[PDB]
RNA sequence: CCGAUAACGAACGAGACUCUGGCAUGCUAACUAGUUACGCGACCCCCGAGCGGUCGGCGUCCCCCAACUUCUUAGAGGGACAAGUGGCGUUCAGCCACCCGAGAUUGAGCAAUAACAGGUCUGUGAUGCCCUUAGAUGUCCGGGGCUGCACGCGCGCUACACUGACUGGCUCAGCGUGUGCCUACCCUACGCCGGCAGGCGCGGGUAACCCGUUGAACCCCAUUCGUGAUGGGGAUCGGGGAUUGCAAUUAUUCCCCAUGAACGAGGAAUUCCCAGUAAGUGCGGGUCAUAAGCUUGCGUUGAUUAAGUCCCUGCCCUUUGUACACACCGCC
């Protein structure tokens, strides 16, 4: 919040700045939203193949 | 000549009645005949299954 | 009373579902304990409350097919409808009851005399329509 | 067994009414050693249907202002005003309490909102809980006007205005206004 | 939220979130917190107990000269999700009851768009314009005033008594503060003098180390009183003694002795409140050289009633009417 002292008075500025998520931190917040929920991708691991034994 | 006090049991809560709810209405039975059950309105906190009184045996019935 | 779900609990538990079927169970805790290396939850709460909602969702998907897509649910449709063709066709019927009207236009389009049509005996009275207005 | 204070048995009190015995809770499933239990019974609705009516009356017998915490001062003056039923009458303190309940109890009472007849619209019969409810209040009512500006104490007051509502006699102010309250409800019919 | 669906996809608010209270004999840690055990002791029983009982008496991080974290503290973690059972439900969203559980609704903080001619220029070296600026509306000093009283109103405190007052004894808290940049003014143990308010010396504490084991009040246990404006009430008023200050008169506050006035539960009206809540009850902080009937917090005792309704006062959504749009305190 700031005053700009114009030559009719005082004009308020505010600025509000909503900071991008960073797990890096040096530009926002490190911790994620509340409500922000991200899954991880699961893979396939189909197997569908017959039942082998490998040696190792 | 006056009539005698009878109990009855509650057997269901109609709902609340009244306009400020002071007054919840149930469908109650009666002890001397079990087939014969009737609709009052009672004051205070009811739950089914509880005997009254009833110093006048029919007052009025009116489906909410 | 007051504990209805939201759409950040309700939208993560589909997707979960839809992602993991394999790994999920009927158990709150396995569940609960599944959320934090399939989803990263901001909030205990929060992720307990999805894997509550993950337990009433598969409890509902193993009693039906809700509709959170699921591979095993589509293939049984998919088996369910693009098969299950009867070996003697629905439309191969040795006789077809047909109209006398409908004889005329078959005869008109040629079509007529066929073996396999049986000529119906058409009904009398004209007694179609509902009764107009209300009684 | 549990004798309360001390003494006065509870398995020998029987109620003679069994609109209120789901409500009284003298039986030996609630007979306790002392009417002093934090048990939380206004926490669900019908709570109090189990609390002991000695309990009860010790929690409805502090008010008025100087008396809000008072609750060891209450119980010492039940169990002097039971020490005093039982010189006065012979039986038992509890029994009288019961009675007391059970003569005070108002059959039926009347409400309603619009254009009053007498007092109500209505005359409605009431619930055996608001009977046990407003039993305890007039008989804790009539025992502190009793003992408010006279030598005699509150417990001699308590002692017989539960004396005079037990028989019933006109005498005590408990029935007098369940025979007001019964009058009115007999006019509003 | 489920669902329908000329809408689809979003955004804020709500929720989520943070703090707080409740369970963790599970983990870590404790001489600025303790417990248990042991050893010196002190006292009772000594008939005889004797590994008898009490000790907030002294010791065992005095460094080899005990262990441990239950109690206290504070960190990391766990735990509660309508999860399980039964019923209701379009068998969805969910609701009700119950089991097990510390807990099956702990209280706050934050809090949308749009606004009000709502309040503050007496918070600011925030400030436009106007006014004043040397006989000052600047600033300083002395005195007075902001208290002034036929009266009306608001927030409160004390009461009207025996569920009490007095006298004595017994016995239990938790918040939290404490020596100053200017800035002088801290919390106080113990000893002595005084009847009290106080005073005089010795210390401790910049603090889980000292006040302090915060010996609080209410309550509890005994005494006197005895239904009277009485030992209820302590307003008014006289005299006297201290404390703060530069100064106490229009009495700062406190102490002592006298006076016991209205007040015997309060019309019409009206406020607040659902569980550790209302209320009774004291104790901290702010104000403070002196000080609380105020306020903000804390603990102690602990209920009656209710688990409903739109009746009064209002609020939200939909439909509807409108001659209103400064919007019914309208218009006419
Ligand atoms: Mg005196």
């Amino acid at each position: 919040v700031r005053h700009v002292l114009l030559r009719q008075g005082v004009l308020g500025i505010k600025v509000k700045i909503m900071l991008p998520w960073d797990p890096t931190g040096k530009i926002g917040p490190k911790k994620p939203l509340p409500d922000h929920v991200s899954i991880v991708e699961p893979k396939d691991e189909i197997l569908p193949t017959t039942p082998i034994s490998e040696q190792k | 000549r006056v009539q005698p006090i009878k109990l009855a049991r509650v057997t269901k809560v109609l709902g609340r009645t009244g306009s400020q709810g002071q007054c919840t209405q149930v469908r109650v039975e009666f002890m001397d005949d079990t087939s014969r059950s009737i609709i009052r309105n009672v004051k205070g906190p009811v739950r089914e299954g509880d005997v009254l009184t009833l110093l006048e045996s029919e007052r009025e019935a009116r489906r909410l | 009373m007051g504990r209805v779900r939201t759409k950040t609990v309700k939208k993560a538990a589909r997707v979960i579902i839809e992602k993991y079927y394999t790994r999920l169970g009927n158990d709150f805790h396995t569940n609960k304990r599944v959320c934090e290396e399939i989803a990263i939850i901001p909030s205990k709460k929060l992720r307990n409350k999805i894997a509550g909602y993950v337990t009433h969702l598969m409890k509902r998907i193993q009693r039906g097919p809700v509709r959170g897509i699921s591979i095993k649910l589509q293939e049984e449709e998919r088996e369910r409808r693009d098969n299950y063709v009867p070996e003697v066709s629905a439309l191969d019927q040795e006789i077809i009851e047909v109209d006398p009207d409908t004889k005329e236009m078959l005869k008109l389009l040629d079509f007529g005399s066929l073996s396999n049509l049986q000529v119906t005996q058409p009904t009398v009275g004209m007694n179609f329509k509902t009764p107009r207005g209300p009684v | 067994d549990i004798k309360l204070f001390g003494k006065w048995s509870t398995d020998d009190v029987q109620i003679n009414d069994i609109s209120l015995q789901d409500y009284i809770a003298v039986k030996e499933k609630y007979a306790k050693y002392l009417p002093h239990s934090a048990g939380r019974y206004a926490a669900k609705r019908f709570r109090k249907a189990q609390c002991p009516i000695v309990e009860r009356l010790t929690n409805s017998m502090m008010m008025h202002g100087r008396n809000n915490g008072k609750k060891l001062m209450t119980v010492r003056i039940v169990k002097h005003a039971f020490e005093i039923i039982h010189l006065l009458t012979g039986e038992n303190p509890l029994q009288v309490l019961v009675n007391a309940i059970i003569n005070s109890g108002p059959r039926e009472d009347s409400t309603r909102i619009g254009r009053a007849g007498t007092v109500r619209r209505q005359a409605v019969d009431v619930s055996p809980l608001r009977r046990v409810n407003q039993a305890i209040w007039l008989l804790c009512t009539g025992a502190r006007e009793a003992a408010f500006r006279n030598i005699k104490t509150i417990a001699e007051c308590l002692a017989d205005e539960l004396i005079n509502a037990a028989k019933g006699s006109s005498n005590s102010y408990a029935i007098k206004k369940k025979d007001e309250l019964e009058r009115v409800a007999k006019s509003n019919r």
